């Protein structure tokens, strides 16, 4: 469960990402499909190559929904509920690779925000990818 | 894929017992009905909306029969099984997109198929035997992945 | 989430184990550290031998944890609470490996209730140890 | 390992540029404050209640440069990682008692690591062979595990 200092260690970084969320969103994905190359088969119609506009629209989705689980940290399942479905029902999505996405997002943070990236920031980020994957995992079955 | 003699005989022993056709419709049944998003690769199957659908499903039972025919056909090849299923992983990547851990899902059942029909007869050191071998099958089937 | 008819397919299953509990769980420790070898790691103080009384003992142990969420299903968290504090802040066993015992207890089960174990149940046994390892393991961190 | 000449070189050109004193001592730390189970194998070390002082305990930043020191002469033996940690397998499993999944975690939580340093540096491309390296260095202590 995101403790009290969580959210804030959450929200304090993700407030620095500001206006970068889209250009982030899309370096993870890229990060992903190049370090785990069996997450490229939920892909097959885009065009995955460096700089495809595919990968950078995904990519501000991607990063719209975390601002919006960030402001909605304390009612989460409620927020993403239909995101939540469309995985579920849907994209049908492996729950092995939210992990994979998870990873690449951080390690895409830690590049982009040295000093904000402290230890018990990075501990607070992970847990934060962690339930908002548990989230958009419920209702597999 | 470390497999000593002595669990490649009990493979092998244990094997020669299995109704492929049988065992293979329950295990790619089973598949669908405990881990439900695997279907996402099945819509031109019908019907899959309940666990007798799913195992009564004709094309099911025909596309089972087809998996385990090709996973027997492996068992004959231990030695070799990254090249007995290269064109069958290139398939599943370039053609199907086929997430892998699908075959390590499939694996998993397939031993909790096996330790239904057989019983006590699937010992412990049986399964560990078993394990390794769906180990090695879902990693052959995922190597030409790129 | 577990749904009327799961609660009412694991009630079912658990029942016909009945007075064997015990023994199905010590089976499916032998199971574990025999197919997941560094399941053993955990257990450097237990003789793992071949009808060994410590695994004999704690078979027994896991076995009526488990008759006890299945008699409290519908207040897991609150009767596995205890549980939950020593794996987290004493034991310390990585998530991963609950999976891994999971999944050797569903091999015990079907090697055992032959008839008992048809598909539907399988799928709610499944959800039902997911369920208790999410539970087991929700204080990590 | 299989690691293509590109990706070899850029493995070893980034590696010249770590400090391992440094890394060593904020990648054990790391783990210890993210995956906090982890110091399960550390209780003699002392106070690590908070993330403060984990990061400042001297003895976790020593065995921190330890365990670095050893994957950073594991860089060097990239066609032969299995025989180069053998001996360390066989203690991390007889005598320590560490489940290999702990290995996987300190290769993920170095890689963001070396990301914070490195910054720009560390691309796309560039993590991609770090991931396998880090992949192929937990696979080779954990191959003698039985
Ligand atoms: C961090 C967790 C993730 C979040 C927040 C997330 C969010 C989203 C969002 C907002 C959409 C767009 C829905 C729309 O168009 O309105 C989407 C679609 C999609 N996501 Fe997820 N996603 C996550 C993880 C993943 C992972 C791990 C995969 C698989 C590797 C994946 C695969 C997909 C696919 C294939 C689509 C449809 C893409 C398209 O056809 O445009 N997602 N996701
Ligand atoms: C033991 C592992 C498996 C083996 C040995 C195997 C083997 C095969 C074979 C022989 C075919 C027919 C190839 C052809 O049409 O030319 C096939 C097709 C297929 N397989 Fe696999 N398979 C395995 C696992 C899986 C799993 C786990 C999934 C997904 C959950 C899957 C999805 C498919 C799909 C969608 C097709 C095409 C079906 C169609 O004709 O429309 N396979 N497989
Ligand atoms: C289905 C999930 C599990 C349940 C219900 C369960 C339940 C229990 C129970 C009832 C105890 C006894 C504590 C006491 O003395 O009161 C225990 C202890 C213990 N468990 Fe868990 N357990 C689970 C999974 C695991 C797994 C996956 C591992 C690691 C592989 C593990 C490792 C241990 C260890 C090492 C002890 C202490 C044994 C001893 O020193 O006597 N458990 N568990
Ligand atoms: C990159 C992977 C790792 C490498 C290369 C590595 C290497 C080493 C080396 C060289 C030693 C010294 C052994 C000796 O003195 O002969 C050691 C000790 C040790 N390692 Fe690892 N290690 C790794 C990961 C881990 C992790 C993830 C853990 C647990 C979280 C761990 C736990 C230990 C422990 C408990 C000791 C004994 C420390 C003591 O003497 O108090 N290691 N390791």
């Amino acid at each position: 469960v995101l403790s009290p200092a969580d959210k804030t260690n959450v929200k304090a970084a993700w407030g620095k990402v500001g206006a970068h969320a889209g250009e982030y969103g899309a370096e993870a994905l890229e990060r992903m499909f190049l370090s785990f190359p069996t997450t490229k088969t939920y892909f097959p119609h885009f065009d995955l190559s460096h700089g495809s506009a595919q990968v950078k629209g995904h990519g501000k989705k991607v990063a719209d929904a975390l601002t919006n689980a960030v402001a909605h940290v304390d009612d989460m399942p409620n927020a993403l509920s239909a995101l939540s479905d469309l995985h579920a029902h849907k994209l049908r999505v492996d729950p092995v690779n939210f992990k994979l996405l998870s990873h690449c997002l951080l390690v895409t943070l830690a590049a982009h925000l040295p000093a904000e990236f402290t230890p018990a920031v990075h501990a607070s980020l992970d847990k934060f990818l962690a339930s908002v994957s548990t989230v958009l995992t419920s209702k597999y079955r | 894929m470390h497999l000593t003699p002595e669990e490649k005989s009990a493979v092998t022993a244990l094997w020669g017992k299995v109704n492929v056709d049988e065992v293979g419709g329950e295990a790619l049944g089973r598949l669908l009905v405990v881990y439900p998003w695997t279907q996402r690769f099945f819509e031109s199957f019908g019907d899959l909306s309940t666990p007798d659908a799913v195992m009564g499903n004709p094309k099911v039972k025909a596309h089972g029969k087809k998996v385990l025919g090709a996973f027997s056909d492996g068992l004959a090849h231990l030695d070799n099984l990254k090249g007995t299923f290269a064109t069958l992983s290139e398939l599943h990547c370039d053609k199907l997109h086929v997430d892998p851990e699908n075959f390590r899902l499939l694996g998993n059942v397939l031993v909790c198929v096996l330790a239904h029909h057989f019983g006590k007869e699937f010992t412990p050191p049986v399964q560990a035997a078993y394990q390794k071998v769906v180990a090695g099958v879902a990693n052959a089937l995922a190597h030409k992945y790129h």
